[PDB]
């Protein structure tokens, strides 16, 4: 017997354990779950498990790539020791403290908001979750399956879309070595054109979607302006923060008619130019961080592309925009949004 | 409905009570429902609206719970009903932008207004001669006594905004 | 409580025709409308949901459209199996409500009814009641008026009608009209007449018999 | 495959209690709404109510609240529809109807029905089981034209339904028209079965009705001859 609960969870790792305020324990290796004969409500956003995950990823973010100067929007200028030694993005799992348990909605119908799940399973700890931080797309995620599915905010049109494992989507980024210390390429591999078609078909079928059913009027949409982490895709490779201009990729994946575009942006390519920045806007707190000049050598990173962060925007039945999002936190609501913490009592 | 008045070519800062759970997205939209500004995490997004090039927010106040929309170089066409939205909790504000131009001889202070407004004018001259009207104020034969700064007040129902114009001849 | 009004109540068409049904909601239901097909003596079958989504297996000739309050169902090229009744249903407002149906029947050339009449058998008279049966066979359209006259006296409230389903091969209808009386009142009168009105008849036809001849 | 199998035909009297059932298979019974739908004779479809078996949450159309009870038993994957005191006006066909399963959680937006039971006929009447009287509808001068003549039988005063009518042990199928039964003021049912045949055959070929009424276990074969 139980009741919904809000209490700090304990984290568990396989290798390294300390970062900022966070300290994890060793992973026990048990990923088993037990089926229950009960109906429960689940919600990926109104969720202490994902709320805590967002905070710990933030703690990880500032200790894995060490900033030299922290500039808060308040006006404080804080200097710190910095070098080019960076921690790779880790995986960790959460574990319920004694007297508590973790429920999970084990249902393909789960879309991030489910007032009645009757395929509940219980366990003491969660799956391992990916902690990398990015905008537009999610990389190296743990939730990809042989299907496309959407976590759709129950009270908003915020979404995060899980891309189909079948299409083998990847991204290879490379900043070649020298003897261009601040500019690179990112190559998009896999069957991207079919994966996006399936995203749009999935949206059309969804009960929450009341927009056009003409998939030629459903379009991935770059934000018109704002911070660079919003107008460019934001990612990191070898401890360097990358900002990628995505016009050519959007032209290519949707096979757009580009005649109405400036000549430099008319190209349709599955690779995009990226540049390295030393000043970034922080994603969880208002501020700016300053980092050291980029390292030397050949920088290469190969990732799976597992999710697409977006708002589904329409005001009538004639056009729908899948507007690419810089809401980094949605990544972790996909990673653990099917869990609920309850007090065994 | 709240109403805010601005001067052409000037700057105005509309305000919104940004008080709610963390990771709630706020939006500034116009009356045609297209987005101008938004918050995603601690990032600023700008919408398809081409007013967004002159739109910004004050990030220092996002912690205190305020989502401002600052608009620079105001144009008469920026007059509209703007909406601060968060998970279907809307709060509107009507912005109206006016301009007060000019040109023995005659003086003509003309007032520029957006479609749908009903503004009034109440100008004073250096000598203390008041004068009122609707779109235009006129002094057919200038006295030369009034060369200087004219303190004018433009009105729209309850609210007002003050202009100052320097005149020679 | 949302009311669904389907138009038209009945409709005739031929194999290969393009047919479209309408459904209107007393208030806005966005895009959350379903269409069902029902054939006599069988359970409804789901065709379309959310106004335009086809259930698995439904042939592609079925399409749906509309949003707000006005919706339509279209069959691009009617097939033999498509002649049935069709219901709409709003499926986002508790309590859930259906339209009152639209029947799609086969079309044919107008055909006037063959009128027959049967006096009551002597077995039935021996039992205490009399049933006069008037039979209208193989007509089209289905609308028909059948009035009884006993010695040129119009009867009211003592007869019942029954109609067949449209026939599969020749696409006609048949109708029976049964006048029921006591053996007493049946032997108090002489002429029993069945008057039939129908589109394929320029003037009403009458079939009559004299009691005991 | 998903299957909704309902209980059989029911014949009751006003005032009695009644429970009809619907046993499901082929899906998780607890995780989807299942509803009951009434179809009065010759009329459309009325949603009566529904239950979510996984937690016994119920919904009733305002017109049926307080007159029926919907329930479910997860151990046998069955939903029940119960009246405490039947009325004659409750005579109709009743359908088990499952809500669309793959709704992404939004059962309040996708509350339509993809799987249905075969239906259950429920008759409520004060009448008592009674077999039919069969009377011939003999061909005459007023049942003939163009060499074709009409003849038939009148299957009168039976309760309850149904009645089956054959012609010459099924050898005669062409031209037959067995009409749907009507309900009379007496509370009993009647119907007629007619067939057109060539006049030339009236003298030679014999024509016999085959009327079966299983509820009273009455079978009848009435020969219909001219004059
Ligand atoms: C999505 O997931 C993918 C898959 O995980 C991620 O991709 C990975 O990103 C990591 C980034 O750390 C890549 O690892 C790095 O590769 C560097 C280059 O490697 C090659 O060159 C070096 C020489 O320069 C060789 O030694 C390497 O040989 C290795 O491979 C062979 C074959 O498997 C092994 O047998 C060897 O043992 C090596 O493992 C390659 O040929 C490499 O320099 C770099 O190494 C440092 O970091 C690791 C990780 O801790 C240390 O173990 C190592 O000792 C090095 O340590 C230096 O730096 C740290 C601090 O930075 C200091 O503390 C140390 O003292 C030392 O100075 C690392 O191994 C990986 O290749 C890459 N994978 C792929 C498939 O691309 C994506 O990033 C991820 N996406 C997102 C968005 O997160
Ligand atoms: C995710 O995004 C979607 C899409 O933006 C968004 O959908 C809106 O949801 C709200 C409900 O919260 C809907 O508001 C309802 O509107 C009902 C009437 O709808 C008619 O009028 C709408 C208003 O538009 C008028 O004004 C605008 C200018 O402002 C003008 O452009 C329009 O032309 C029009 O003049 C109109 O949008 C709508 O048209 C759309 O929808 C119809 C189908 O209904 C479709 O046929 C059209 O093609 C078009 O897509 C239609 O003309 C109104 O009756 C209703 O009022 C009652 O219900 C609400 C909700 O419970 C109550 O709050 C209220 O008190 C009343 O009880 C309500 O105002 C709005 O229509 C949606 N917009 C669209 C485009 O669908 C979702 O909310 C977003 N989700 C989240 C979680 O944020
Ligand atoms: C989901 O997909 C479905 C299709 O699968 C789509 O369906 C449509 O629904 C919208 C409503 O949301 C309908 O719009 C209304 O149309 C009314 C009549 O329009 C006529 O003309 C249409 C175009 O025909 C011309 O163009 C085509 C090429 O496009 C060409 O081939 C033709 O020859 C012709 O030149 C025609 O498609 C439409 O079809 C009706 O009749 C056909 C013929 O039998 C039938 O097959 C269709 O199913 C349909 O019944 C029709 O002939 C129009 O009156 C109506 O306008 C009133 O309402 C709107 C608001 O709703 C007001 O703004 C306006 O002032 C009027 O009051 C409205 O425009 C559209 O016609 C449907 N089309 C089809 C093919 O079904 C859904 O919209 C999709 N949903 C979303 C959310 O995208
Ligand atoms: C996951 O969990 C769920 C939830 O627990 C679980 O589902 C339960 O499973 C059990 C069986 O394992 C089910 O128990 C059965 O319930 C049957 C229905 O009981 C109700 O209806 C009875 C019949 O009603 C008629 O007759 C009555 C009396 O005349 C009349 O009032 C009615 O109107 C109608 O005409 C009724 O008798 C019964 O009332 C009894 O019980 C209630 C409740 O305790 C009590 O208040 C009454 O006073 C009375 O004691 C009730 O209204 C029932 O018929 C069936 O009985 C048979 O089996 C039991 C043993 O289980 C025998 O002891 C008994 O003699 C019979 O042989 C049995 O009780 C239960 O209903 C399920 N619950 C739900 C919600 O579905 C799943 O199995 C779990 N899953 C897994 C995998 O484990
Ligand atoms: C939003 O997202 C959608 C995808 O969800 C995206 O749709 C893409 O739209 C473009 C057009 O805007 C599509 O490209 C067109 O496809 C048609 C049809 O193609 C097939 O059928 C033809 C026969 O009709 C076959 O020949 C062909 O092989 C295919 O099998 C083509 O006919 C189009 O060609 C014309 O336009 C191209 C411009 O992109 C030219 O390169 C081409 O030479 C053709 O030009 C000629 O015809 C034009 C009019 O037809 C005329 O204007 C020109 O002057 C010239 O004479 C075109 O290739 C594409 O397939 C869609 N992609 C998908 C995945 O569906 C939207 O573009 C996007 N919207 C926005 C705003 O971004
Ligand atoms: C891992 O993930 C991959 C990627 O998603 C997935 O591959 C996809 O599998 C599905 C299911 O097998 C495929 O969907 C089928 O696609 C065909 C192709 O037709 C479409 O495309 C053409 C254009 O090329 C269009 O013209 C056409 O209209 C379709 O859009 C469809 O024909 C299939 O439809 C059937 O099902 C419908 C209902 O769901 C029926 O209405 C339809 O008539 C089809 O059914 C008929 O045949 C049945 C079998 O006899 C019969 O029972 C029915 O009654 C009916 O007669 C279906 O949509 C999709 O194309 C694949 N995508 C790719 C990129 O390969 C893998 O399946 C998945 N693997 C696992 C293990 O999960
Ligand atoms: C999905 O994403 C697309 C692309 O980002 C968005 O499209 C933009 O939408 C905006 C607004 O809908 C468009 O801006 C509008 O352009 C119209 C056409 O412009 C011409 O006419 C003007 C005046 O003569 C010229 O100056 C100009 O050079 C063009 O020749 C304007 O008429 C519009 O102004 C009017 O409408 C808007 C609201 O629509 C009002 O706010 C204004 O006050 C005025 O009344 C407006 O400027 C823009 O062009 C679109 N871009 C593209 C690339 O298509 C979609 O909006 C977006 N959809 C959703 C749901 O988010
Ligand atoms: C949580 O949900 C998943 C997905 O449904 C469950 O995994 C699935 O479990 C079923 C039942 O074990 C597996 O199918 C079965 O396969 C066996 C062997 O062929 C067959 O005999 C059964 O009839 C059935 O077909 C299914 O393959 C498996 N799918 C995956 C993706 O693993 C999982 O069991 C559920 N977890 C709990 C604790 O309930
Ligand atoms: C988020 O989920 C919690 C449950 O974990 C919801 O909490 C309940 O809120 C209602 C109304 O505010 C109260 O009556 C209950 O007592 C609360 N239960 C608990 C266990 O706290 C909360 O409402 C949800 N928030 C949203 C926005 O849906
Ligand atoms: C994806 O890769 C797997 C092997 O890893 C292969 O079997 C499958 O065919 C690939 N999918 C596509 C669409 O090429
Ligand atoms: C990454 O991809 C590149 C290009 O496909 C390849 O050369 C390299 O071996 C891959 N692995 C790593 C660790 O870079």
């Amino acid at each position: 017997a139980w009741r919904n609960a809000t209490i700090p969870l304990f984290c568990a790792t396989k290798n390294r354990d300390t970062w900022g305020t966070t300290q994890c324990l060793p992973d026990n290796g048990d990923y088993s779950e037990v089926a229950l004969n009960v109906t429960e409500s689940f919600d990926a956003w109104n969720n202490t498990v994902t709320e805590q995950a967002i905070e710990d990823v933030w703690q990880l973010f500032e200790t894995s790539i060490k900033p030299c100067v922290k500039l808060s929007g308040s006006g404080s200028v804080i200097q710190e020791s910095c070098d080019k030694h960076y921690w790779d993005a880790i995986r960790f799992r959460y574990c319920a403290p004694p007297g508590y348990a973790l429920l999970r909605c084990n249902d393909t119908n789960y879309s991030g908001f489910m007032p009645k799940c009757s395929k509940v399973v219980v366990s003491s700890c969660t799956r391992m979750m990916e902690t990398q931080t990015s905008t537009w797309f999610g990389f190296n995620g743990t939730r990809a399956e042989n299907r496309t599915y959407i976590y759709w905010h129950g009270r908003d049109n915020r979404t995060i879309i899980s891309l189909n494992k079948y299409y083998n989507l990847t991204m290879k980024c490379r900043r070649p070595g020298g003897s261009r210390p601040k500019q690179a390429w990112c190559w998009f591999g896999g069957k991207w054109k079919d994966a996006i078609k399936e995203v749009k078909q999935t949206i059309v079928k969804h009960p929450r979607y009341t927009g056009t059913n003409n998939t030629d009027k459903i379009n991935l949409t770059a934000p018109g302006g704002g911070d660079p982490e919003v107008t460019f895709m934001w990612t990191n490779c070898r401890g360097e923060f990358l900002y990628c201009k995505m016009n050519w990729f959007l032209n290519w994946v949707e096979d757009r008619n580009t005649a109405n575009q400036k000549p430099k942006e008319q190209h349709k390519r599955n690779y995009v130019p990226c540049h390295i920045r030393q000043i970034i806007n922080t994603w969880h707190k208002v501020g700016k961080n300053v980092y050291l000049p980029p390292r030397e050598g050949d920088l290469t990173c190969n990732s799976t592309v597992t999710s697409l962060i977006a708002n589904i925007d329409w005001i009538d039945g004639n056009q729908t925009n899948i507007t690419m999002s810089a809401e980094v936190a949605e990544l972790y609501r996909l990673e653990l949004g099917d869990y609920k913490l309850v007090e065994i009592t | 409905k709240k109403v805010v008045l601005g001067k052409k070519g000037d700057t105005v800062e509309l305000t919104c009570n940004a008080s709610q759970k963390k990771n709630t997205q706020f939006h500034w939209k116009n009356s045609n429902q297209i987005k101008i500004l938004g918050i995603q995490g601690s990032f600023l997004t700008k919408g398809p609206s081409k007013l967004s090039d002159r739109a910004d927010s004050r990030k220092s106040l996002w912690d205190q719970g305020q989502f401002s929309m600052i608009i620079k170089n105001l144009k008469i066409e920026d007059s509209d009903t703007y909406i601060c939205e968060v998970e279907n909790k809307k709060e509107e504000v009507e912005l109206l932008v006016f301009g007060l131009t000019a040109n023995g001889q005659s003086l003509t202070l003309t007032l520029e207004s957006p479609p749908g407004s009903s503004p009034s004018v109440k100008c004073r001259s250096p000598g203390g001669k008041n004068i009122q009207g609707g779109r235009t104020i006129s002094v057919p034969q200038l006295e030369r006594q009034d060369s200087g700064t004219w303190t004018c007040t433009v009105s729209q129902d309850q609210k007002t905004v003050e202009f100052k114009i320097d005149i020679v001849v | 409580d949302i009311q669904m009004t389907q138009s038209p109540s009945s409709l005739s068409a031929s194999v290969g025709d393009r047919v479209t049904i309408t459904c209107r909601a007393s208030q806005g239901i966005s895009t959350y409308l379903a269409w069902y097909q029902q054939k006599p003596g069988k359970a409804p079958k789901l065709l379309i949901y959310k106004a335009y989504l086809l259930q698995n297996g439904v042939p592609s000739r079925f399409s749906g459209g509309g949003s707000g309050t006005d919706f339509t169902l279209t069959i691009s090229s009617l097939q033999p199996e498509d002649f049935a009744t069709y219901y709409c249903q709003q499926h986002n407002n508790n309590p859930y409500t259906f339209g009152q149906g639209t029947k799609v029947e086969i079309k044919r050339t107008v055909a006037a009814p063959s009128v027959f009449i049967f006096p009551p058998s002597d077995e039935q008279l021996k039992s205490g009641t009399a049933s006069v049966v008037c039979l209208l066979n193989n007509f089209y359209p289905r609308e028909a008026k059948v009035q009884w006259k006993v010695d040129n006296a119009l009867q009211s409230g003592n007869s019942q009608e029954s109609v067949t389903e449209q026939d599969s091969k020749d696409s006609t209808y048949s109708l029976s009209s049964t006048l029921t009386l006591s053996k007493a009142d049946y032997e108090k009168h002489k002429v029993y007449a069945c008057e039939v009105t129908h589109q394929g008849l320029s003037s009403p036809v009458t079939k009559s018999f004299n009691r005991g001849e | 495959e998903v299957q909704l199998v309902q209980s059989g035909t029911e014949v009751k009297r006003p005032g009695e209690s009644l429970t009809i059932s619907c046993k499901t298979s082929g899906y998780s019974f607890s995780g989807t709404w299942i509803s009951w739908v009434r179809q009065m004779p010759g009329k459309g479809l009325e949603w009566m109510g529904s239950i979510y078996p996984g937690d016994s949450d119920t919904r009733y159309h305002p017109s049926f609240q307080g007159h029926v009870t919907i329930s479910a038993d997860r151990s046998v994957s069955t939903t029940y529809l119960q009246w405490s005191s039947l009325k004659a006006s409750d005579t109709a066909t009743y359908y088990c109807a499952r809500s669309y399963e793959d709704n992404y959680g939004y059962y309040d937006l996708f509350f339509f029905f993809d799987y249905w039971g075969q239906g259950a006929l429920v008759t409520v009447s004060s009448a008592s089981t009674k077999g039919p009287s069969v009377f011939p509808l003999a061909p005459s001068s007023k049942s003939t034209s163009g060499g074709t003549a009409a003849l038939g039988c009148l299957v009168k005063d039976y309760f309850p339904e149904p009645v089956t009518v054959s012609w010459n042990s099924g050898a005669l199928t062409s031209g037959v028209h067995t009409f749907p039964a009507v309900l009379q003021s007496s509370g009993l049912y009647s119907l007629s079965s007619v067939v057109t045949v060539p006049s030339s055959s009236l003298g030679t070929q014999t024509y016999i009705c085959n009327v079966n009424h299983k509820p009273s276990n009455t079978k009848v074969d009435k020969r219909v001859e001219p004059k």
